[PDB]
């Protein structure tokens, strides 16, 4: 025979573990593939699909409110309309697209991000408004000066109904310290900001209230680490 | 409170984010607990916890192989140490087959249900079932009937193609004089992972297990 | 201004048929190698290869959205309705045209979304949706829950589905090419969909002077219809 | 009260329909009880329990080595749950040799019968016995009688070159101080299968073991 | 049938069926029967004239004494809903 | 020695499993096959 | 990591009972179990290694899982800019290991036992940089590099 | 099967021993390694 010696853990069993088993059914002849469409190779096909965000912060929104951010003929240059942490593991506006939520499966995470605003006012409805980029560790603007001191497009949405911001970089992880029970939490990694650079105009017969919506999606530079379990539902307590 | 800390993620490489690594963890997807009814029988299905059943609803069509491994534990009542090595049988049971009643049943010797013989003092007996569906994935999602009767118009979203077997598990060793808990804990890793149509995740709390209903919060 | 003709339907539209094949894949046949080991079928391009023109729907301020299933919209009409009552087993795309008529003095956003094997939920209640809340015909269903698709998911995050966007202030036309979805070659059209259509108004109409309420309209043809033969001689 | 469902059967190959996968399980053929008459002995047969008889009898000529696995369990009495250790040895007699009568006997040393020593919380016990019968293949029926004699005249269908021969299990260890029940269970599965000549199935109940006589029903 | 008896070992089934008659009357006695094919999810005809509309053969026994159906296509399987108890059985897949 | 470990089922016995085994009798010689006539390959040539 | 688990009974036969144990490795980015029971212990994506009492003792190899390129030994500066980071000098939140959670499977048996548990640490393809004046001083706690006499 | 037998000291554990181990993270992709001055090879170096 071969003479064989044991090692330490040989009969454990790891949960991770990559062996072959034995088939239960050697002679089955499962059924054949077919083609089906829309086929997934890596999770990160996911983020870079474009998704809804909950720009409207207004506390009490509910359901389909949380979604759009509404300008009128009462709002006044300047104010601020929306501001969108660019973190996708606290509360905010992102925290409802697909990249957060896959995301949220893991541990670290790094790329860049794409953003588009779409206006879904009237025809003849124009006005100008100003985006703004903070990068990482930056003030977030307070007035329209400080917005167009910074990173910013002036959007005329009387023209184009859509506009894409292209934000370089985020980064995060999760973290904990050594010999400390405080809690620690990654730092902001910038906002974008939106102001008011000119009044709503609309003609009578319009309405007088419109409405902007935004999207969110990662680029193909994207990438994650370290899968974790999603705390999205939780409620499990004794492993029922 | 909170510490606002950060660090310089360096990192590259999207090998981590496989379908084939997302979807293939071994996971607990049951445990139960019988005192020597008087042995384990379970349907196989992944959606029987929340996070598992999460995760396997992010996509609409999966095909894949059955990895099960079984870990039994034995907890004795009122005196010594010695837990008996007992003896245990788990047969899984196809669909197109009965399934046991009793613990004495004539289903244990069925000679096609394929059978595992392993000892509690042994390594956590293991064996792989493959794709056995009559489709070519299972669906995560039916929106349809089984059939046209009234019975079935109460089972909406249950497509009878999408059972995956019956896993029962019993001790063949008699009633011993001392009186014993068999734990049972079944851990499944899905092997050749195929996923299509990727689906929004869900997002409100399930009311039942078999109709994704929602409530409240 | 251009036209989709297909048979003898012919839709007018207004130059947007800018078309969304979904996941990239034209409707085109069972392929030879999948119907050796099943029953062997045929392919009537008669008349089901054309647009079936629905009652238009009201928009108003407050509507919560419309959704039809496939081929449960198409069941009791026309050609494709009796073949689907007189074969046992089908096979087919869609292709699903929405147009609206509003003026320049409207607003509002439709979310035209096509959603695949959309298993429709319930809310505060353990009982599962009864035949008549699934099976709606050519009439279509109401949205109680837009913001969860009625499924516990996400609006938001429903983008991820072959869709387009209705924003009235660019465009009145949506066009979803749908291809075979499902996880057998064939299926039963009578007690199981495949696509079910949805149109979501994600931003509400709203207007100062105008009509206050819109039409919508919804076309929608099979596109490679295939039935078990019915005439195989047996000699 | 049924429900009328279907699906489209897709499947192609004949690889599972082969007699050697047909014929080709491992069945339970025996299972007995002794407490510690005082030993196994059965003589090896595949007619023992209907199933497996009723595939048998689908060809008429059959030629197959066969593999055993010995799966014993034993269950105490009246105080602990430590099960004893015991050694088993299982002797392979063929027919022309005599078999054991009592626990001791002097057959258990023959050094010509195979014989296998295993403990019992070890691994089941699993030897191969090759085609022994005199002929190219067994008869799973027989038109004849053995000899000319009017005792012979007695035993119509009954072949003698168609035994497959004794398998005797014991216990070496000596009487312990407890008192225990152990359970035999036997698994053949045919290798190297050839089959001829297939009959007719099997449509009405057995009457005994060796006549295929009928009765109602 | 041996078709039937052997399939009942297992599962799933697909394929073709042979079927043949024969008649066992007399050198000269003659007549005329339809022999009527419905595919699976059709219904089962009640009349001559239902027979004669669907997929037949018009079999004149006198000439010749045995006539020989192929069927297209049958299948079936076993199935078992998953959190119920009813029973599922498969759906017929058309009479001769 | 060959450093080896050992793997969740090591000891188990599945019933449906395919491996050799251990013969009893390594120098029986057994009876040459002799042709008889209609031998079966497939269970599909009874069904036809 | 190799676990070396022992068993000492008390009060009476010398029966060591064969005990199932579950020894799984918790990331720093996962939460840890906080009773036998927990939800935590099913986690599916915390490794866990499953071993008997009476079975070669169970082995698992961690890799690098730090978020920077080393594991920094020193570290001379503060977690972040909070009042609360400003008592916690020389802690790197970035140097944290992970959680080694083990416990016994088995139910509570009718006897009364203590599990000693020994964890053996074997560090693979070693790099190091940057060599330091050797400590010759006591040390006075375990996360400040502060000295005393002698 | 491969027929083997077991050792001396098949199932111990020396603290010194040199074996290959299960990885508990299969697929992790650590942390790509950056140039870092003043590596160590050898601790001959130290005492120079």
């Amino acid at each position: 025979g071969v003479p064989t010696y044991l090692l330490p853990g040989s009969s454990q069993f790891m949960t991770t573990d990559d062996h072959s088993s034995a088939p239960a059914f050697p002679d089955f002849s499962p059924t054949p593939e077919i083609h089906i469409p829309g086929r997934v190779h890596n999770m990160l096909e996911l983020v870079q699909v474009e998704s809804m965000m909950e720009i409207n912060n207004v506390a009490g929104s509910s359901g389909m409110e949380r979604l759009r951010v509404e300008i009128s003929v009462q709002t006044d240059m300047d104010a601020l309309l929306f501001n969108i942490p660019l973190d996708i593991q606290l509360d905010g506006p992102l925290r409802s697209t697909l990249l957060a939520n896959i995301a949220r499966y893991y541990t670290h995470w790094s790329g860049s991000m794409e953003m588009t605003f779409m206006f879904c006012g009237s025809f003849m409805a124009t006005g100008k408004v100003i985006l703004c980029y903070t990068p990482p560790g930056g003030s977030c603007p307070t007035d329209r000066e400080s917005a167009m001191l910074g990173t910013h497009i002036v959007w005329d949405f009387g023209l184009q109904s859509s506009i894409t911001l292209v934000i370089p970089w985020i980064s995060g992880s999760h973290f904990r310290m050594f010999n400390s029970d405080a809690k620690s939490i990654n730092a902001n990694v910038g906002y974008v900001t939106c102001f008011m650079q000119t009044n709503l105009i609309v003609p009578k017969e319009a309405a007088t209230s419109t409405y902007i919506i935004g999207f969110a999606a990662a680029k193909n530079d994207f990438s994650l680490r370290l899968m974790r379990d999603s705390p999205d539902i939780g409620q499990s307590q004794q492993l029922e | 409170e909170a510490i606002q800390t950060r660090a310089v993620i360096n990192q590259h490489g999207t090998s981590e984010t496989l379908v084939e690594n997302f979807l293939g963890r071994a996971a607990l997807v049951m445990m139960k607990d019988f005192e020597y009814q008087n042995f384990f029988k379970w349907t196989i299905n992944t959606r029987s916890y929340v996070q598992l059943r999460r995760k396997f609803e992010l996509f609409t069509y999966i095909r894949f192989d059955s990895e099960i491994t079984i870990v039994p534990t034995i907890r004795l009542y009122t005196s010594y140490s010695g837990l008996p090595n007992l003896t245990l049988q788990a047969m899984f049971v196809p669909v197109g087959a009965p399934t046991p009643k009793s613990q004495d049943s004539y289903e244990w010797q069925s000679a096609c249900n394929p059978s595992v013989f392993f000892k509690i003092d042994d390594p956590p007996a293991r064996m792989t079932i493959p794709f056995m569906c009559i489709n070519s994935a299972y669906g995560m999602f039916y929106d349809g009937f089984a059939g046209f009767e009234k019975t079935a118009n109460g089972l909406y979203g249950i497509n009878p193609a999408n059972t995956m077997g019956n896993l029962c598990i019993r001790v063949v060793n008699a009633y011993q004089p001392v009186q014993y808990t068999i734990t049972i804990r079944i851990y499944l890793k899905p092997k050749h992972i195929k996923a299509w149509v990727p689906r929004p995740p869900r997002t409100m709390p399930y009311m039942s297990i078999a109709n994704t209903n929602y409530t409240g919060h | 201004v251009l036209q989709l003709k297909l048979g003898n339907s012919a839709i007018v539209t207004q130059e947007a048929a800018n078309m969304c094949c979904a996941y990239g894949e034209w409707p085109s046949y069972l392929p030879d190698n999948e119907a050796t080991a099943i029953d062997k079928p045929t392919q009537p391009e008669t008349s089901t290869d054309r647009f079936y023109t629905l009652k238009s729907v009201k928009w108003e301020g407050t509507s919560t959205g419309w959704w039809w299933k496939l081929p449960d919209a198409l069941n009791q009409t026309g050609m494709f309705g009796q073949n689907v009552q007189y074969h046992y087993l089908y096979r087919s795309g869609f292709l699903c045209h929405v147009q609206c008529n509003a003026t320049k003095f409207h607003q509002g956003a439709l979310l035209v979304v096509a959603i695949p094997e959309h298993q429709l939920g319930k809310y505060n209640t353990g009982t599962s949706a009864s035949f008549d809340d699934v099976m709606k015909g050519k009439t279509g269903g109401v949205f109680t829950h837009p913001y969860v698709l009625d499924d516990g998911t996400s609006l938001a995050c429903s983008l991820i589905f072959p869709h387009q966007w209705i924003n009235l202030r660019t465009n009145n036309s949506a066009t979803i090419m749908l291809p075979w979805m499902n996880c057998a070659p064939m299926d039963f059209a009578l007690r199981h969909n495949q696509w079910t259509l949805a149109i979501i108004p994600v931003v509400p109409l709203n207007t100062s002077g105008g009509t206050t309420m819109v039409p919508i309209t919804v076309s929608i043809a099979p596109m490679c219809c295939e039935f078990n033969g019915l005439r195989n001689a047996i000699t």
